[PDB]
């Protein structure tokens, strides 16, 4: 499962979004169907949502290192701003490794 | 008007309070004044400096002032070698009032008919 | 509507003006300034002065616009000869006594008296007797008071009766006799206390620790904010060259009205001591005065020296979002995470700003008829905050407490004192829950000092449970709020200023580290800081930090620079520079800057713009300066998906929901090095 | 009927500003401060556009936004240079040429001129709204009876009259 | 309910609470918060008149400290600083009910005493 | 000492009205070379003390090198007095030497 490998591949995961915007709606979708579970797993990976008027949807992913790659999801659908987190997750594992 | 000079009381106690209206009315910028109540409560400077060499010696500052604090007294005959001696603090200016208190108390017994 | 808005004449003008509305209102919708001296905005009628006086058609009296009711049809004029009379003889007779203070008077230049006898008044006078002499009074050591300057506007009065609520000062005597005072020799215990001497409109009353200092003409106005606690007053600086003189409040209805915190107005007087002006390293004699290039390559090896696990970073409570994120990438990019705050609650899961602001907003509040508070003292934690709590009991909003039962200045209804009472409160045993359920707008609010307690999942679960059944969070309005008592929390929340997973294991089996950096940090706890450990300490006054530090780089306060800070709702605010660097200081955000370069690893930004737009890339909402956003709201799912937390670490129903708060005067080194708190303290221990 | 302080020089002012010809007039960003001749650094800096708050001293709202059509009221800043004291004197020392200049000088009765202003000069701004005053009074103590209505104590109990 | 607080367990650093400005009995209270200013730090200096008088010379404090208060009849005393008023201070009305030998009333202006036996004492 | 000599005390861009919170005592000051040497370290802001024995004439030149207060003349030097030389650098950190013969 995606969610509980949502723990190694990144440090932290980061979510923009606005509250009214028409193209926000995915993104809202998919937090409101998906935050519950996707926290279950690891009760402590920081999860950042974001929200302002007027701005973008966009996933952003912090790995080791501070390195840290975004994606925007703007006009997407909840499907896809899952696979564009799928992508994220995927990149995840070739990253240079940190804590030790 | 001569040389600016700082004015006490019978008494001794200083005249000037630091209402600042010789600071505030001064065109030339050449007065600098620090101030803060005293132990005793009394409120008195505590810096009180006039660039005599930025000093035009317009006696505004003795017009404004409404306790005779500060006067331009009758010495004009101060000229110095450095440039430095003539960066006029609060000591040498009290120092100034007690040498020329008598003759300045007697001209203000004249001009105060007409100030 | 029945026409809500009524319409009236002044000079020749139709204005529209709301129902209820004074003359004085109508003038002012009018674009004419009238006048007055006992009227304030935030104060009840008065009607005292006599300077509002204006003309009616169809009366042949003047007319107390403070005072006056608008009536439909009806016409004021504002210039003619009579108004003038009316005002040059009024102001005859505020002078009349008045004594010949002027020159040591501190509110020349400022005086409202003088600049409305100016305007308004004539240039001479006829009276020759002898004035009224008033001995002054002593009220405590912040104000000042020269009681024969007095010109009883009663604003005093009115003051302390109503937004303090200590009602503490009156009217005694009658006539030319009539004294201003209390009758006994009484110590002024308002916390707003300060706000009186700018409420006087004379310099009847002044600040004693500004007295005789410097004159208003003389000074610099920056307009700042207060960082003292998490409201975020809006203030303005008055400083005289580098040196700060006093600091003013400013308008902002949506934070502070026209308040302040004396804590927040007499506290400046501790940046003229103990100030760090150089960098310092310890050699083998002690700490001593070293080169940035110096201390910096000192920093560099000893956080190279360690491993990344060995690193911890502390963020104080006056550091800005600018230095946090910067010392975060900082400290991120070379393996360490590590994250601590001087705020508490480091630990606390931050993925939804709603859960950990309020809601509600500090203007909306005053919209809820009853307010809910669960373990916290505003009064002691936001003076300013209670205030405005206050002017909403004024009108019928009543309010409930759960925790220590504290003065608050207004009556209030204690249901507990400790979690099983508020379990109670939520099982249907009390009857505030019905209050509650009946209440068309509820307010539910939560203190810092419950996020301090070690289940604090739980205390959040139990808040959100009585929430949903009172329905506090519906359609159209939300009762939920979280505040807070330091500014730098909420930025380092937003930001994610929070410890790895990795590092809490660490200290949860007690894994010590070796390199620790502090940020303006002086109320750790001993369990962060080990001993003999190598310490380097950034900040800007000499204080427990620095003194146990080994290399120390000297900061810049507040007062020097334009931080970023956000407020316990969202709003945010940035503080703005008054006077110039003290000694070899530099920018924080360019100190660390400078120590990434060293290091090894430079931060991507180079300018304090760039720093802002890598904040805005990480939480869009920094870029709306002195603005909020409305957040999201997950209904239970967040509780439900935080449902470990609380299983582990479970509730304690035994510990009273108190403050952490336990020296108002005194909460950081600024205050810690204040003068006049300490007399402050002094003062309340020598009344017994 | 028209009436906006029309007693006054002001009004000579007011025209004689919307010159046909002369009021079409228009320059680039930075252009203007081509034509200054002041070292090419002096729009490296940041500037402040604002208005100042009534001070919290006076009840005073002539020199506010208040007036806003009648007086120039948006000033323009720039942030304070370093500043140190004279080892003979003890006066403050500085190095600033913006050290007054906007502050004594630059005066503007809408946000706008000074946005043209910057932009013709090249000067980075930024803008900041001020804070609307409010004039609608609480709920207590909304009108003058309001100090002496039921609402104090509630509606007086008439349980302590003879005969009860 | 809603206990007093103990104001004495308060923790005061030292080196602040040292320092504090107080005052000699003078107008006001005796210890009373006394308003400093920044100069003088630097030099380490935490007496008003040491900022700008230099040597042992007799200070204006002590040269009006060596005038006895004077003894007026009436309630309410005018002060101009000199014989002549235009040669002095503005007038100022000085409250004497309540004054005594030991307490009388200082002047604001020129920094003389006056005092009234008629408030029936 | 190792670089605290030039920074700790530095006040200013480095102008004249600028402080360097350098204090020296130049000997030979009025000679060729320490005329150039003194004025090149007042320039940046340093207070300078120029004890000589030739004539305040041929030192007047010295007078314009510094601002108010740190041009610091010292008449009738005497080499065989070892007074005068204590009260040169009784507040300098920094000793230069440019008597020659
Ligand atoms: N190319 C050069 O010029 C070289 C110069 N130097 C050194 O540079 C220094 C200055 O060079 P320069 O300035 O060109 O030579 P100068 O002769 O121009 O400088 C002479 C200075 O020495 C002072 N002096 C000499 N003897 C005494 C004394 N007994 N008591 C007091 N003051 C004295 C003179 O004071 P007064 O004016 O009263 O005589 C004058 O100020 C010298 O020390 C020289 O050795 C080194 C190598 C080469
Ligand atoms: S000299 Fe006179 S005018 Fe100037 S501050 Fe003193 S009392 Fe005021
Ligand atoms: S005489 Fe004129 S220039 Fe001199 S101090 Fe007085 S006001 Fe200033
Ligand atoms: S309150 Fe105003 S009018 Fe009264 S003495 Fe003070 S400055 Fe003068
Ligand atoms: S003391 Fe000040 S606020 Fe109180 S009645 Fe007198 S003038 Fe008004
Ligand atoms: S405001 Fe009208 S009489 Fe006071």
């Amino acid at each position: 499962a995606w969610r509980n490998s949502l723990s190694k591949s990144m440090q932290e995961l980061r979510i923009h979004l606005c509250q009214t915007s028409a193209g926000s709606k995915g993104v809202r979708d998919f937090i409101v169907a998906n935050y519950a579970e996707m926290k279950k797993a690891n009760p402590h990976f920081p999860i950042l949502i974001r929200e302002c008027a007027g701005t973008e949807a966009s996933l952003t992913a912090r790995y080791d290192f501070g390195a840290e790659k975004s994606v925007n999801v703007q006009g997407a659908t909840t499907g896809a701003v899952q696979q564009q987190l799928e992508q994220l997750i995927l990149a995840g594992q070739s990253m240079p490794k940190s804590g030790e | 008007r001569g040389e600016h000079a700082l004015r006490r009381y019978p008494t001794g106690e200083e005249r000037c309070i630091a209402c600042k209206l010789c600071e505030a009315i001064c065109p030339a910028q050449a007065i600098t004044i620090e101030a803060e109540e005293r132990e005793d409560g009394s409120r008195r400077t505590t810096r009180y400096d006039i660039d005599m060499t930025k000093c035009i010696y317009c006696g505004f500052c003795q017009e404004a002032c409404p306790v005779d604090a500060i006067v331009e007294g009758p010495n004009f005959e101060f000229s110095t070698e450095t440039r430095e001696e003539l960066l006029y603090d609060k000591q040498k200016l009290l120092e100034n009032g007690d040498k020329w208190e008598t003759e300045i108390a007697t001209n203000l017994r004249t001009e105060s008919l007409y100030r | 509507p029945p026409s809500d808005h009524l319409e009236v004449f002044v000079n020749e003008q139709p204005v529209k003006i709301p129902k209820g509305s004074s003359v004085l209102q109508a003038c002012d919708a009018a674009g004419i300034d009238i006048p007055r001296f006992c009227y304030h905005q935030r104060l009840s009628i008065a009607g005292n002065c006599r300077m509002c006086l204006v003309e009616v058609e169809k009366v042949p009296k003047p007319v107390a616009s403070c005072a006056m009711p608008a009536g439909p049809g009806m016409k004021i004029k504002t210039e003619t000869p009579m108004v003038k009379k009316a005002r040059e003889g009024v102001m005859e007779f505020l002078l009349i006594n008045h004594p010949l203070d002027c020159p040591i008077c501190d509110q020349g230049g400022e005086c409202d008296l003088q600049d409305q006898a100016m305007i308004f008044g004539s240039d001479r006078s006829r009276f020759v007797e002898a004035k009224r002499a008033v001995e002054d009074k002593n009220l405590g050591p912040l104000v000042k008071t020269v009681m024969t300057r007095c010109i009883q506007c009663t604003r005093c009065v009115r003051f302390a009766s109503e937004v303090a609520g200590t009602a503490e000062l009156g009217v005694t005597g009658r006539g030319r006799d009539s004294e201003i005072g209390t009758y006994v020799e009484k110590l002024m215990g308002s916390e707003l206390s300060g706000n009186v001497v700018d409420l006087c409109p004379v310099g009847a009353l002044t600040s004693k620790p500004y007295a005789f200092t410097a004159r208003s003409w003389e000074l610099k106005g920056t307009e700042s904010i207060d960082v003292s606690d998490g409201l975020g007053a809006n203030i303005r600086v008055d400083a005289r060259g580098t040196e700060v003189m006093r600091i003013l409040p400013r308008l902002n209805e949506a934070v502070n009205e026209e308040w302040l915190s004396d804590k927040g107005r007499y506290q400046y007087d501790g940046l003229k001591h103990q100030r760090l002006d150089k960098p310092m390293v310890k050699g083998p004699k002690g700490l001593q005065v070293a080169t940035w290039q110096d201390a910096l390559g000192a920093a560099a090896a000893a956080l190279t020296s360690a491993a990344p696990g060995e690193v911890r970073g502390i963020a104080g409570k006056l550091a800005d979002a600018e230095s946090m994120v910067a010392l975060m990438d900082l400290l991120r990019g070379l393996g360490a995470g590590d994250l601590a705050h001087e705020g508490g609650f480091s630990d606390m899961p931050a993925d939804v700003r709603s859960t950990y602001t309020a809601n509600t907003t500090v203007q909306g509040l005053e919209q809820s008829d009853l307010v809910l508070l669960v373990g916290t003292n505003p009064r002691w934690e936001s003076p300013v905050f209670n205030a405005r709590l206050r002017k909403m009991f004024l009108d019928g909003t009543q309010v409930g407490l759960v925790g220590a039962p504290v003065d608050l200045t207004y009556k209030y209804e204690h249901v507990g004192s400790d979690p099983a009472a508020l379990a109670a409160l939520a099982a249907g045993q009390h009857p505030f829950l019905e209050r509650l359920k009946k209440a068309a707008r509820p307010a539910v609010v939560v203190g810092p000092g419950v996020l301090r307690r070690a289940d604090r999942e739980a205390v959040m679960k139990a808040v959100h449970e009585l929430c949903g059944k009172a329905g506090v969070v519906k359609e159209g309005w939300n009762g939920f709020n979280v505040i807070h008592d330091t500014a730098s929390r909420v930025a380092a929340l937003d930001m994610g200023f929070g410890p790895s997973a990795a590092a809490r294991a660490r200290r949860a089996q007690g894994a010590q580290p070796k390199v620790v950096y502090l940020l303006g940090s002086d109320d750790y706890s001993e369990e962060d800081v080990p001993e003999g450990a190598f310490v380097i300490y950034q900040g800007h006054h000499g204080d427990r930090g620095a003194s146990r530090a080994n290399v120390v780089l000297p900061g810049a306060a507040y007062t020097e620079k334009s931080g970023l800070y956000v407020n316990f709702e969202g709003r945010v605010q940035q503080t703005r520079a008054a006077v110039p660097l003290v000694g070899d200081a530099r920018e924080d955000w360019a100190i660390l800057r400078a120590l990434s370069e060293v290091v090894g690893k430079r931060l991507p930004y180079d300018s304090h713009a760039a720093v802002r737009a890598r904040l805005a890339g990480i939480a869009p909402h920094f870029a709306n300066i002195d603005a909020v956003q409305t957040p999201v709201w997950l209904n239970g799912e967040y509780v439900k998906g935080v449902e470990a937390l609380a299983k582990a670490a479970p509730l304690q129903p035994s510990a009273p929901l108190t403050s952490t708060i336990s020296n108002f005067y005194m909460t950081d080194a600024i205050s810690r090095a204040s003068r006049t708190m300490a007399k402050c303290i002094q003062a309340r221990q020598q009344t017994k | 009927e028209f009436a906006t302080a029309s007693a006054d020089y002001s009004i000579a002012m007011k025209k004689a500003a919307e010159i046909t010809g002369a009021a079409e007039s228009a320059m680039g960003p930075k252009e203007g401060g081509f034509t200054a001749g002041v070292p090419l650094d002096t729009f490296t800096r940041k500037a402040r556009i604002y208005a100042p708050a009534r001070t919290a001293s006076q009840s005073g709202l002539a020199r506010t936004v208040d007036f806003a059509t009648t007086t120039p009221a948006w000033k323009i800043e720039f942030e304070p240079t370093a500043k140190w004291q004279n080892p003979l004197m003890g006066w403050t020392s500085s190095a600033d040429p913006l050290e007054n200049v906007g502050r004594s000088a630059l005066v503007f009765y809408t946000k706008e001129e000074a946005m043209r202003f910057c932009e013709k000069l090249g000067w980075e701004y930024e803008v900041t709204e001020p804070n609307k005053r409010r004039t609608q009074r609480t709920k207590r103590y909304m009108q003058y009876g309001d100090n002496f209505g039921t609402k104090r104590a509630g509606v007086p109990d008439l349980s302590t009259l003879p005969s009860n | 309910v809603v206990p007093t607080f103990d104001w004495k367990k308060v923790p005061v650093p030292s080196t602040t609470a040292k320092d504090i400005p107080v005052t000699v009995k003078g107008a006001t209270p005796a210890g009373d918060l006394r308003a400093t200013s920044g100069l003088g730090l630097g030099d380490g200096i935490k007496n008003h008149t040491d900022k700008w008088l230099d040597g042992d010379k007799k200070s204006p404090m002590e040269y009006i400290n060596e005038v006895a208060p004077i003894k007026v009849k009436g309630l309410v005393v005018a002060s101009y600083g000199s014989d002549d008023p235009a040669l002095g201070c503005p007038v100022e009305y000085i409250n004497l009910k309540g004054t005594s030998l030991e307490n009388p009333a200082v002047c604001k202006y020129t920094g003389n005493r006056y005092y009234s036996d008629d408030w029936k004492g | 000492y190792s670089s605290t000599l030039m920074t700790a005390d530095k006040l200013g861009p480095g102008g004249r009205s600028s402080v360097s919170g350098i204090t020296a005592t130049v000997f030979g000051a009025n000679g060729f070379l320490g005329s150039y040497i003194v004025n090149e370290l007042a320039k940046r802001g340093s207070q300078v003390v120029c004890p000589f024995r030739s004539t305040e004439n041929e030192a007047m030149h010295l007078k314009q090198m510094g601002d108010l207060g740190q041009i610091v003349l010292l008449p009738e030097l005497d080499i065989r007095n070892d007074d005068d030389i204590k009260r040169a650098i009784s507040r300098s950190n920094v000793i230069i030497n440019c008597v020659g013969m």
